[PDB]
């Protein structure tokens, strides 16, 4: 099933970042989320 | 001790030294561009710093 989580980013827990330059996508070991 | 003079902790465990892991201004390490060990750590996952 598919489900919507919630996330906000603090210490080695959640560490958000912008999107790749290189390679364009989310890097290795990494994730999208979104942020109004 | 105080003759010789010499400071310890200098050499390098290996890949696995804490000060390898993070990166710092005091300690500067690199490699040569466009070789096998660019595309080695580039591909590695926990190798990302």
């Amino acid at each position: 099933d598919h489900l919507s989580i919630v996330t906000l980013e603090e210490a080695p827990f959640v560490i958000v970042e912008s999107v790749d330059p290189l390679s364009g996508t989310c890097m290795r070991n990494t994730v999208p989320c979104q942020k109004r | 001790a105080f003759l010789v003079l010499d400071r310890p902790e200098e050499r390098i465990t290996g890949i696995n030294d804490p000060r390898l892991r993070n990166p710092s201004d005091k300690f500067i390490y690199a490699t040569v561009k466009q070789s096998s060990v660019d595309i080695y750590f580039r591909r590695q996952v926990e190798l990302s710093t």
